[PDB]
């Protein structure tokens, strides 16, 4: 499973850690076995200006271990806006920047 | 030749709108994310507008949304950004950028603002 992230989120990639982004993109099982490989890659994925190709789950309403979520359909938080951005709903997806 | 062309800048007065025009070669509109930076006297180059593949999924910097729009020919390969409500701290040369390899570069606009 290769990916991209910042620096502080490799501590939340572990088995049995928590972590906001951790239990909204990638949760590694609790009997998990294996490993992460994580290398810093400022000179390939850092763009004078702000890079903004990668993206992460920011709100979303649980999620099971190795599940994928490619579906990013807005996220109510509570009047429903009925799929318009606006009040009491966010778009669920934010840029690392 | 893989390049990028931009054409429609201009000088715009107070509150007035825009369209500019970028234009691919070489490879289709869908394949990869286009960007938009804006560059103006201060710190360093800003980002401004980003749109990804499967659907639209604008996504707006907070100083800057709700007030710009973005529009694809998809049957021509090309992305049009509409200007509306434009004050004067606007100003900058602005660049859109796609990535097909290595990081292209635009030669980009100035737009003022008076």
């Amino acid at each position: 499973d290769s990916f991209v992230i910042r620096g502080d989120e490799v501590r939340q990639i572990a088995p049995g850690q928590t972590g906001k982004i951790a239990d909204y993109n990638y949760k590694l099982p609790d009997d998990f076995t294996g490993c992460v490989i994580a290398w810093n890659s400022n000179n390939l994925d850092s763009k004078v200006g702000g890079n903004y190709n990668y993206l992460y789950r920011l709100f979303r309403k649980n999620l099971k271990p190795f599940e994928r979520d490619i579906s990013t359909e807005i996220y109510q938080a509570g009047t429903p806006c009925n799929g318009v951005e606006g009040f009491n709903c966010y778009f669920p997806l934010q840029s690392y920047g | 030749q893989v390049q990028l062309v931009e054409s429609g800048g201009g000088l715009v007065q107070a509150g007035g709108s825009l369209r500019l025009s970028c234009a691919a070669s070489g490879f289709p509109v869908e394949s990869e994310n286009m960007h938009w930076y804006r560059q103006a006297p201060g710190k360093e180059r800003e980002w401004v507008a980003a749109i990804y593949s499967t659907g639209g999924w604008t996504l707006y910097a907070d100083s800057v949304k709700g007030r710009f729009t973005i529009s694809r020919d998809n049957a021509k390969n090309t992305v049009y950004l509409q200007m509306n409500s434009l004050k004067p701290e606007d100003t900058a040369v602005y660049y859109c950028a796609v990535q097909v390899g290595y990081w292209y570069e635009g030669q980009g606009t100035q737009v003022t603002v008076s």
